[PDB]
Order: C-alpha cells, then sequence, then structure tokens
RNA sequence: CCCGCAGAAGAAGCACCGGCUAACUCCGUGCCAGCAGCCGCGGUAAUACGGAGGGUGCAAGCGUUAAUCGGAAUUACUGGGCGUAAAGCGCACGCAGGCGGUUUGUUAAGUCAGAUGUGAAAUCCCCGGGCUCAACCUGGGAACUGCAUCUGAUACUGGCAA
RNA sequence: UAGCUAGUAGGUGGGGUAACGGCUCACCUAGGCGACGAUCCCUAGCUGGUCUGAGAGGAUGACCAGCCACACUGGAACUGA
C-alpha cells in the first residue's frame, strides 16, 4: 500500500533526474502543492500545474544545468514510521546554508530560513540539496 | 609549485614456474597548494622506478577543488569501494584533524583546517580514492548562485 | 534494526570477561608456593620455564611464571603474585614480582632493574 | 624540573640554533651544528609523522625550557581561549617572565634570564617577583630593581641585546633599566619557521 | 529557630565567611534556607569585602528569624558607611 | 482551573467504583518514536453510572480507599 | 612576608631503543639462559636474550599490574548489515501492535510560540576579583536539555463529522 | 521466572490516629494486579554530581552538599514539641 505520498513525490523526482525526463508527473493534492510551491520559488523546479476535476494530475517541469540535475539530493526525513519536529532554534542546515530543508510550521509550510525569521520552529519534510 | 607526498609502498609478488617474482607498488598524492589535487600510483620491479611512475601518473590527471579560505564549504561524503569518508569544515586554529593516507592528500590541496573521519576500509589505496570523490563534489557558493538562477546574498 | 524493533527488543552488549580471574581487581594477590617445577612450552619454542604452582589467600590455586634467571623458591614459600601471561605457556595467567616478600631479585642485573627487584648499585 | 644537561646537545637533534647560549662565540666554531649527537649521529634516518610532530613539539618547549606537563597546561589553556588555538599557544609562553627579562636584554641567555628571576633581582609593577612563569598582561612594568641595579652581568648582557635583533613591541632603558610590556605580541612579528600547528596536531589526536 | 549566621566556606588560614538564613538545627556548612549576603576578613583595600541584603534581613527578622551576634557587628558596620 | 484528566472505563464490577486507563502519548527517550502508554487509576463514582466504554473525565482528592484517590466529574461518549 | 651573612655549597633518578613507536652499535651465549602488548625473536656474525658504550622519552618522579571509557560504525538512535563472507521463518492465514489514498468543516491531543511558578548550594562554562605566579578561594552571569500551569497559532499527525 | 493475591479488591458502619486511609474489626459484594512484565530469583544505598567522548552516549556514586536506613543480633514500648 502507499503509506507516504510525500515520499514518493520526492522519489519521482529523484528518479527522472538521473533518468533526464523533461517532467515528471504525478497525482495532486494541497500538501503536494505547498511543496512544489517552496520548490520553485527556491528555484529547484522550473514550473508546476495541475490538471483534473474529479482526481486531478500534478506535473512539474524538472530542471537542469549544463547538462546535469538541479535537485542534487532529495531525501525524506519525517517519514510515517518517525516523526521529526524541531523547536525555533533547534531547526536543521543543510550543506551549511547552501540547501533548503522544507519545513511545516504553522503559517503554511515553507522553507528553513523563512521559518527561523518567524519565530516559530515546525515539523521538517525533507532535504532538498 | 606541484609539491608532492608519496603515502605507501607495498611489495606485491607472482608465481610462475621457477618461483616467486617481486615488485613495488607505490602511492603518491600530488598538488600545488590550491584546489588542483592529483594522485598517482606505480609499479614496477625496482622501488625508484615505481616511486618515478606513480609522481608520472599523478602529475597528469589533476582535478580542480573549489577551495574555501583554507578549508571546505559544507559538510561533505565520498566513497570509494571499502572506504566512505566524511570530512568538515573547520576554523583557523584547529589544522587538518585526519589520518592516514587521508592526511596526505589533505597536505598538498591547500586545505588546512579540516574535522575528518574514515571508516569502513582504511585501505590506503581505496582512501586516497574516497577523498577526492569527496572534494569534487564540493560545490561552490555562487555555484548554487548560478544553479537556481539567483544572487549569492539571497542564499548567505 | 528498525525502529520498532529496538523498542521491543533493545540492542545488546556483550558482557567482556577478564583473564586475570583469581586478582578479583585487586592489584597484587599474597600467595603460598606449593609446587616449584619446570615446563617446556609450546612450538615453536623450546626451553625449560621456570614456573610455580601457588595457593592465593581468596582460595584459587593457580600456576603462575617465575621471571628473569634464577631464583631462591622452595615449597612453602609467601609470595607476590601480579598478572600478565606468558603467552608460550599454554595456562599461566600470573606472574610474580620479584623482590617481594620472600623472592629475591635477579643477581648481577643492572638493565630494567625495577621490574626485577633489585636495589640500585652505587658506582 | 630544568634541563641540566649540556645546551648545545639539542640544538644538534633539532637542527637549526635555539640559541640557548649568549652567542659572542659563533656557533658553527663550538659544536658541530649539523650532525646528530652521540656515535650515530651523522646518518640521517627518514623521519615518519610521528617524528616530524614530536620534533617541532620538542622545539618550541627547548627554546623556551618548559617542562611537559606545564607545556600540555599552556595547550589546554591556549585552546580555551578564543580564536586561534596555535597562535594563541606562542603567546602565553612570549608572556612568561624569564622570557621578557630576554626580550628586554637583563639577561645573557633565557636560563641566566631566569636566574636574574629566580634570585629575586626582578620588580614587576614595582613589586618583587620569583618565578620564571609569571604571565603579563599588557601595561605592567617591568624592571630590575636597586638591589642587582650594579651587576657586572645585565649591562654586560645588553651589550649582546643590542646585538640580537630588537622586539618590536616593548620598551626598555639603559640607565633606568626599567622595562614596559607594551603588548602581547603578534604573530607576524615571532619568527616564522616555527611550524605552530604540528604541535596541536599531535596533542589533537 | 529561623536565625542568620555565617558559614565558613574557604581554604586554609584564609576564611570566607558566607551568611545564611538557616534552621539553626542543622551543621554549620549544612542545610541552609536563603544566601542573604557574604564577608571576608582577609579582603584587602580599594575593594569590598562586606556586602549583605539588608532587604531580606528585615524581611526575616519581622517575620521572627534571630540574628548572630558577629552579623549584628557587620550591620553595626554597614550602617556607618551610608 | 482544576487539573482535570479524560480516561475510559476498563471495569465497574466492584461497587461505587471504576478502574479508568489513562492513554498518554509520549516519545522514546532514544530512538525518537511515539508511543501510546496506559495508566490504570481506581476512581471513585457514587451512584454507579458508568458502564464499560464510556469515556469519563476524572479529578484528583483526598484518598478513599487503599488504591483510590480519583473522583469523577463528568461523563461523555456512553453508547457505541 | 621581609632584611642579612657565609657558601656552588647540602640536593637526580626511571623506563625504553626489531615493526607498531620517538631512539643503534661491539661483545657474551648458542632453540640453551632468556624475552614477549600483538606479530613473533633464540638451532655460532642476534639493531629482539644478558652486559657495555651511545641515544630517546618523561622527570622528584618513572615504571608495572588492576579497573573504567575511548579508539570499536565491533549492538550502529546519531551510525551497520542478511544472493555466495554470520544472518529471510519451508509456505501461508490472521488477532494485539505498527503504518495508512483524496476534499471540506470542526476540534486542539501530539506539534509550535510567548509568559508565569519551580529546576538547592557547590561543581561545569563565561567575564571578572584575591593569595608574588599557579593550583586553590570567591563576585556576577550563563546554564540546569526538564515539569506543571495559563493564553495564543492551526501547516502537518491524531479525534469527531459530511 | 507466566501466572500472583483472602485484609486480598471495593462497599457500609463502630473503633482508632495530629490527620486521610483495610490503619483495625464486624458485615456485604467478587473483585484486584499481570505480557506497557504481575509474582519469583540475582544484585544494589539514591541524587546533585564524577570519569570518558566531537557529540549521542557508556561507565560510576570516594571526598563536598541533599535525602533515606541502621546503632552488637532479634524484638518491644516508655518519657517527651
Ligand atoms: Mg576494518
Ligand atoms: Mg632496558
Ligand atoms: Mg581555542
Ligand atoms: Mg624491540
Ligand atoms: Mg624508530
Ligand atoms: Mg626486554
Ligand atoms: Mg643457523
Ligand atoms: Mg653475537
Ligand atoms: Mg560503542
Ligand atoms: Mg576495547
Ligand atoms: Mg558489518
Ligand atoms: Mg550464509
Ligand atoms: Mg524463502
Ligand atoms: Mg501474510
Ligand atoms: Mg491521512
Ligand atoms: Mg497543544
Ligand atoms: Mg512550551
Ligand atoms: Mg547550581
Ligand atoms: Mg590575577
Ligand atoms: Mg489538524
Ligand atoms: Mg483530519
Ligand atoms: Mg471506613
Ligand atoms: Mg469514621
Ligand atoms: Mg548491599
Ligand atoms: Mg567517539
Ligand atoms: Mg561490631
Ligand atoms: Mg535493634
Ligand atoms: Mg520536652
Amino acid at each position: 500500500s502507499m503509506q507516504d505520498p510525500i515520499a514518493d513525490m520526492l522519489t519521482r523526482i529523484r528518479n527522472g533526474q538521473a533518468a533526464n525526463k523533461a517532467a515528471v508527473t504525478m497525482p495532486s493534492s494541497k500538501l503536494k502543492v505547498a511543496i512544489a510551491n517552496v520548490l520553485k520559488e527556491e528555484g529547484f523546479i522550473e514550473d508546476f500545474k495541475v490538471e483534473g476535476d474529479t482526481k486531478p494530475e500534478l506535473e512539474l517541469t524538472l530542471k537542469y544545468f549544463q547538462g546535469k540535475a538541479v535537485v542534487e539530493s532529495i531525501q525524506r526525513v519525517s517519514r510515517p514510521g518517525l516523526r521529526i519536529y524541531k523547536r525555533k532554534d533547534e531547526l536543521p542546515k543543510v550543506m551549511a546554508g547552501l540547501g533548503i530543508a522544507v519545513v511545516s510550521t504553522s503559517k503554511g509550510v515553507m522553507t528553513d530560513r523563512a521559518a527561523r525569521q518567524a519565530g516559530l520552529g515546525g515539523e521538517i519534510i525533507c532535504y532538498v540539496a | 609549485e606541484l609539491q608532492e607526498k608519496l603515502i605507501a609502498v607495498n611489495r606485491v609478488s607472482k608465481t610462475v614456474k621457477g618461483g616467486r617474482i617481486f615488485s613495488f607498488t607505490a602511492l603518491t598524492v600530488v598538488g600545488d597548494g590550491n584546489g588542483r589535487v592529483g594522485f598517482g600510483y606505480g609499479k614496477a620491479r625496482e622501488v625508484p622506478a615505481a616511486i618515478q611512475k606513480a609522481m608520472e601518473k599523478a602529475r597528469r590527471n589533476m582535478i580542480n577543488v573549489a577551495l574555501n579560505n583554507g578549508t571546505l564549504q559544507h559538510p561533505v561524503k565520498g566513497v570509494h569501494t571499502g572506504s566512505r569518508v566524511f570530512m568538515q569544515p573547520a576554523s583557523e586554529g584547529t589544522g587538518i584533524i585526519a589520518g592516514g593516507a587521508m592526511r596526505a592528500v589533505l597536505e598538498v590541496a591547500g586545505v588546512h583546517n579540516v574535522l575528518a573521519k574514515a571508516y569502513g576500509s582504511t585501505n590506503p589505496i581505496n582512501v586516497v580514492r574516497a577523498t577526492i570523490d569527496g572534494l569534487e563534489n564540493m560545490n561552490s557558493p555562487e555555484m548554487v548562485a548560478a544553479k537556481r538562477g539567483k544572487s549569492v546574498e539571497e542564499i548567505l | 534494526a528498525t525502529v520498532n524493533q529496538l523498542v521491543r527488543k533493545p540492542r545488546a552488549r556483550k558482557v567482556a570477561k577478564s583473564n586475570v580471574p583469581a586478582l578479583e581487581a585487586c592489584p597484587q594477590k599474597r600467595g603460598v608456593c606449593t609446587r616449584v617445577y619446570t615446563t617446556t612450552p609450546k612450538k615453536p619454542n623450546s626451553a625449560l620455564r621456570k614456573v610455580c604452582r601457588v595457593r592465593l589467600t581468596n582460595g584459587f590455586e593457580v600456576t603462575s611464571y617465575i621471571g628473569g634467571e634464577g631464583h631462591n623458591l622452595q615449597e612453602h614459600s609467601v609470595i607476590l603474585i601480579r598478572g600478565g601471561r606468558v603467552k608460550d605457556l599454554p595456562g599461566v595467567r600470573y606472574h610474580t614480582v620479584r623482590g617481594a616478600l620472600d623472592c629475591s631479585g635477579v643477581k648481577d642485573r643492572k638493565q630494567a632493574r625495577s621490574k626485577y627487584g633489585v636495589k640500585r648499585p652505587k658506582a | 624540573a630544568r634541563y641540566l644537561g649540556p645546551k648545545l646537545k639539542l640544538s644538534r637533534r633539532e637542527g637549526t640554533d635555539l640559541f640557548l647560549k649568549s652567542g659572542v662565540r659563533a656557533i658553527d666554531t663550538k659544536c658541530k651544528i649539523e650532525q646528530a649527537p652521540g656515535q650515530h649521529g651523522a646518518r640521517k634516518p627518514r623521519l615518519s609523522d610521528y617524528g616530524v610532530q614530536l620534533r617541532e613539539k620538542q622545539k618550541v618547549r627547548r627554546i623556551y625550557g618548559v617542562l611537559e606537563r606545564q607545556f600540555r597546561n599552556y595547550y589546554k589553556e591556549a585552546a580555551r581561549l578564543k580564536g586561534n588555538t596555535g597562535e594563541n599557544l606562542l603567546a602565553l609562553l612570549e608572556g612568561r617572565l624569564d622570557n621578557v627579562v630576554y626580550r628586554m636584554g637583563f639577561g645573557a641567555t633565557r636560563a641566566e634570564a631566569r636566574q636574574l628571576v629566580s634570585h629575586k633581582a626582578i620588580m614587576v609593577n614595582g613589586r618583587v617577583v620569583n618565578i620564571a612563569s609569571y604571565q603579563v598582561s599588557p601595561n605592567d612594568v617591568v624592571s630590575i630593581r636597586e638591589k642587582a641595579k650594579k651587576q657586572s652581568r645585565v649591562k654586560a648582557a645588553l651589550e649582546l641585546a643590542e646585538q640580537r635583533e630588537k622586539p618590536t613591541w616593548l620598551e626598555v632603558d639603559a640607565g633606568k633599566m626599567e622595562g614596559t610590556f607594551k603588548r602581547k605580541p603578534e604573530r607576524s612579528d615571532l619568527s616564522a619557521d616555527i611550524n605552530e600547528h604540528l604541535i596541536v596536531e599531535l596533542y589533537s589526536k | 529557630m529561623v536565625t542568620i549566621r555565617l558559614a565558613r566556606h574557604g581554604a586554609k588560614k584564609r576564611p570566607f565567611y558566607q551568611v545564611v538564613v538557616a534552621d539553626s538545627r542543622n551543621a554549620r556548612n549544612g542545610r541552609f534556607i536563603e544566601r542573604v549576603g557574604f564577608f571576608n576578613p582577609i579582603a584587602s583595600e580599594k575593594e569590598e569585602g562586606t556586602r549583605l541584603d539588608l532587604d531580606r534581613i528585615a524581611h526575616w527578622v519581622g517575620q521572627g528569624a534571630t540574628i548572630s551576634d558577629r552579623v549584628a557587628a557587620l550591620i553595626k558596620e554597614v550602617n556607618k558607611a551610608a | 482551573k482544576i487539573r482535570t484528566l479524560q480516561g475510559r472505563v476498563v471495569s465497574d464490577k466492584m461497587e461505587k467504583s471504576i478502574v479508568v486507563a489513562i492513554e498518554r502519548f509520549v516519545k522514546h527517550p532514544i530512538y525518537g518514536k511515539f508511543i501510546k502508554r496506559t495508566t490504570k487509576l481506581h476512581v471513585h463514582d457514587e451512584n454507579n453510572e458508568c458502564g464499560i466504554g464510556d469515556v469519563v473525565e476524572i479529578r484528583e482528592c483526598r484518598p478513599l480507599s487503599k488504591t483510590k484517590s480519583w473522583t469523577l466529574v463528568r461523563v461523555v461518549e456512553k453508547a457505541v
């Protein structure tokens, strides 16, 4: 069974970057758009779109740079078997600041850099380095 | 400018109809004092002819490392076949906290302040390959500005 | 391995033993000699190793190597043992202290001399 | 607590002059400086990692005359202070009282600068101080006191102290025999053939 | 009863005296309710050696604490100083 | 105002008394997993209103018995 | 603590030197006498045993044994593995347990933020202060990862509902 | 070591204590605890701390300070805040 529909979103990115896929398609969700919005404003993916009325279907336009993948590493952290919460001074750094860590804070999902500024921590989603 | 260090020298053998025949592997590493680092491997019947070949094969297949001031830019890992290797940036005062063949490839590289650890095998041949593997995928504060179409100050 | 498997049954550490069980976490023990004898070692070595059989105060009956060249031990002698095994003699786990309580030191010794219980010669 | 063996026998093991003699006469006329001491001294075997980490650490102890448990604590106090550990270490050695007596030239060598201190002939802030290991904050004036200000060896050592290259960061007089510790030394004004980072990596195991 | 007394916490030949609010049945260097100051007889010049939190000493006396005979000289001194 | 606790009725076979298991949901001190824990309490109910499966809310009081120092306040979710 | 006097006087040992591991040569034995933490040494040229000269390391201490943790990612939460090196139950069904697609509302248990009450002193750390320096002693903080309580957030997990 | 428990588990009333309470007794009910480890055996004074380690941890509880227990062994009360 699909226990973890967010780890499949990161897996389908990670697998498509190694296959030089122009785009990856997947089922849509409310949580998948908020992750794919942080993935575009921070710059890792070029575009995202969602089509469908009864059952929507998201589609990420994957991004490449000079012949290699922009998403260099993408990892699940707070899996269904182990949840990870950090206070606002316990927030992780990924690649010494040269890579973001998508966090679920109470004012919407944002990055870790934006969540230190808000003065509030949250559940860590993933490391997109 | 090409400074040089030889790491290990070991005697190998080979059985024939007559008997056993010996020969000498010699493992080096080179580097100038900034990001260009290389290494070579030569094998011959006699040791001065085999440190010759390894130091000759080291002066080519040099590779660039985007150095920071005297150190790394972020934590990084590197594997080659037996040896997983961790090395970590540091601040001016702690020196090369490393060891083995991992120490020598770090001296001629141009880097002076590391924290580091060797896990797995510490075969000196493979562990110089797992540390070049870790230095080569260390990415600068401006190659990530180029990658996401950004300026460095928006990344800090 | 998995995080539910380490809750229900945690990781368990191997309880390490000791190879000097008659000292019983004591540095030295006083014993009484019961047989002085010699013994040939295992192969590839070849000698006549000088080693006695001691009755310790805590009740244990162990063999104990007598180091150095020449000694003055008899039966019913009262010596002090310390630990550390002689490798090539299978069964010997203890050494004797030369220069402690009945044992005299090595005669004519001038090097590594504290190890063998010899007063400093004045020259 | 002091090295009481031959002086130039330690310079021969390390390789250069550690300045343990006053140098009126030339060191290449008194001891064979580029040979190790002993029967097997001319042979130079190839030295390892632990050799050159230890040889560098012995070289900086033997210049200044500190022993090991007191030199071990200079490493744990250089590391505790803020900033660069190995550069903090030399600033501790350069704050000893028998070193200020040698940088101000009141003694001939660092041991005769020590025995000026060891026999109660050195004031600090107008107070008699006996210890060779008094750490000196800046602005602390240090002087020959009036008890020993006529000794035949102090101004005879100032004739040597002109011949040595003067330290930048201090001040001293020729007739008044007082000296001011104006600041603690910058690293570039220390000698640059001391490989201070090897001592760090030896202790930082 | 609750008392304000001294407590010897120093090195040998160099006494230092923590003044502490304690229950009077305990030991000298043992259990106490509240540290309310200190006193040093081997104090130097140009520094402080005798400091007493008087906001609490007036509290506990009106509560009903007693005062040591030696503290009652230190309250006599600091009420010369100001 | 009062430090109160919900719980679940586990048995009510002794009279003017109920036993109440109170679930708590607390992290592990090593692994970081969350684990359901269970605390039973003997509760004094007067007038014998509680039955099995019934959620209840309780409060702490003076000791009524050897094992009984909790008393309820109200009842929710009687039925199935 | 200080002032003086006479006098270099009264005041240096312990381990180690084949590789690991800083430090090498002659002579004595001759698989003997011995060494030894591991690998190993000794059967007639022993940088390995015993003595010497020389050297190295620490030093009023230096060794040895005992005990602890570290190296050991060698019980791995951080942080390992299971085709052949040890390691997938012979195969299955299934209760407790673990985990659970997608939208909306509500709730606020987990989660998060701030405040309050407690977290003894000493110790650890930071910046100072005093014994000639140091050890040692003391002033102010910081810390004490926690726990309760009150108000607020609602992204995510749980509860209830469609 | 997988079953343990009869004042045992709760109820009502009398006594009792400085005070709540099976604390004690009479009477009723037939419960209570346990796989989230009851019972049983082996060991052990607890903490603030200490030692080790980059950390997470692992080992430890000598001095100093907090709390408990005993005063030759096994029992018992008296006087008194
Ligand atoms: Mg290995
Ligand atoms: Mg020796
Ligand atoms: Mg430092
Ligand atoms: Mg050897
Ligand atoms: Mg060597
Ligand atoms: Mg030997
Ligand atoms: Mg032969
Ligand atoms: Mg010979
Ligand atoms: Mg471990
Ligand atoms: Mg071990
Ligand atoms: Mg393995
Ligand atoms: Mg197998
Ligand atoms: Mg199978
Ligand atoms: Mg099945
Ligand atoms: Mg769900
Ligand atoms: Mg909450
Ligand atoms: Mg909170
Ligand atoms: Mg404290
Ligand atoms: Mg001071
Ligand atoms: Mg919610
Ligand atoms: Mg929901
Ligand atoms: Mg009753
Ligand atoms: Mg009553
Ligand atoms: Mg006991
Ligand atoms: Mg470690
Ligand atoms: Mg007795
Ligand atoms: Mg009794
Ligand atoms: Mg009375």
